[PDB]
């Protein structure tokens, strides 16, 4: 059974990911600023309930993601939800340095985090991302091979040539557009690293931000959907 | 039974 | 310092900087509990931390930070640099991990058994990929500079970047010294730093589980996480 | 810390 992916060139990877993208989200429109971690937690739950729903129907528009049983397309996005969720806020967070936009209409400072228990060294983390991916310059299309790699390499290793197949087409279609934009072939390799090392931050932040929403669940702080009670609970 | 098992299908 | 070296000098530095291999105290004809168990991987990671810290004053350009980055990042990555080293000794071992020469277990030996199974599972995609000595090193080095460096003057880190480049570089090196076309290159770079992530995720967990007798260098090894 | 120390030595 031979996957179309692996038949795609780099430029029809590069523009099903780009259409595949799921839309920017909008928080409620009252004009509070959060500070408590009730109000704080209360629109994140909401926005990342609505996020989720995208997510689910962009996977399945990454190449060679159909391809898998159900049961590992369920694996994958249960491993990697909460890094794809980040590595999304951290890409919209880049032309505001200091603050994370968690919406178009839900701009934190970090200020805002001191307000909650447990939360301003994760945000500290993300804000570093979020710069290092703006001092690369890292562009959209690069962008959109790192978020489908995090979504098939982070729970490979839990569960298998096929997903290895379609990593190395992800790495082939990185190279392309670095090609593309003119880099040196040294500077090609180094920039494929330097983007790869970050996914190991960006998963650090993950495992912290799921030990994190753990302790909400249990202190019954904020209603969790079920959907979300589910994602968190295969973290367990 | 997971939702998530529901949202992928069709 | 560490910038001037070529690839086969840099991989020759790390190879001469190699830890020893330390054996444990296991006995096959003492009965163990789950706590003298342990007891004996504590004593063994124990032992293993010293030596790590010398290892990491000869890894290229790591001498070159103050005392408080030094420590900053041994902190950080001292749990993934143990498991990565286990897994290297584990690769031709199918299904066991090999903590010591005379300590081989396999899963069924546990109590953790999640974390076992994710360092089989690890050591297991390294032998597919038939991970090279050199390969080995130069990824336990990126482990040591990388784990760190987004959590700790923007001098230190620029310059932490650089030694990672030139990491980069000496992989690249070995594999077209093998043989590998640059498309193969630039694969085999991508599969071996994303084995890093698991390897972060590995760390990560087994953190969360410990939340165990604990000598008084992982003790404070262990505070820098929590 | 230990691992402070051990590093000058
Ligand atoms: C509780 C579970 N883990 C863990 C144990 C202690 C600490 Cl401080 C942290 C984690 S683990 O992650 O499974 C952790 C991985 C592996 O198996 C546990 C352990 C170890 C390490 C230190 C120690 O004092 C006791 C055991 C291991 C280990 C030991 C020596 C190595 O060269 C490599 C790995
Ligand atoms: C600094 C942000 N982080 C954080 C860490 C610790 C605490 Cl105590 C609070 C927040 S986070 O881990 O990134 C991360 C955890 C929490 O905030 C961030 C976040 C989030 C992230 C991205 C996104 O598009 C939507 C939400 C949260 C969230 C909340 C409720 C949900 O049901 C699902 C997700």
């Amino acid at each position: 059974k031979n996957s179309l992916a692996l038949s795609l060139t780099a430029d029809q990877m590069v523009s099903a990911l780009l259409d595949a993208e799921p839309p920017i989200l909008y928080s409620e429109y009252d004009p509070t600023r959060p500070f408590s971690e009730a109000s704080m937690m209360g629109l994140l739950t909401n926005l990342a309930d609505r996020e989720l729903v995208h997510m689910i129907n962009w996977a399945k528009r990454v190449p060679g993601f159909v391809d898998l049983t159900l049961h590992d397309q369920v694996h994958l996005l249960e491993c990697a939800w909460l890094e794809i969720l980040m590595i999304g806020l951290v890409w919209r967070s880049m032309e505001h340095p200091g603050k994370l936009l968690f919406a178009p209409n839900l701009l934190l400072d970090r200020n805002q985090g001191k307000c909650v228990e447990g939360m301003v060294e994760i945000f500290d983390m993300l804000l570093a991302t979020s710069s290092r991916f703006r001092m690369m310059n890292l562009q959209g299309e690069e962008f959109v091979c790192l978020k489908s790699i995090i979504l098939l390499n982070s729970g490979v290793y839990t569960f298998k040539d096929h997903i290895h197949r379609v990593l190395d087409k992800i790495t082939d279609t990185l190279i392309h557009l670095m090609a593309k934009a003119g880099l040196t072939l040294q500077q090609q390799h180094q920039r494929l690293a330097q983007l790869l090392l970050i996914l190991s931050h960006i998963r650090h932040m993950s495992n912290k931000g799921m030990e994190h929403l753990y302790s909400m669940k249990c202190k019954n702080v904020v209603p969790l959907s079920d959907l979300l009670l589910e994602m968190l609970d295969a973290h367990r | 039974h997971k939702i998530l098992h529901r949202l992928l299908q069709d």
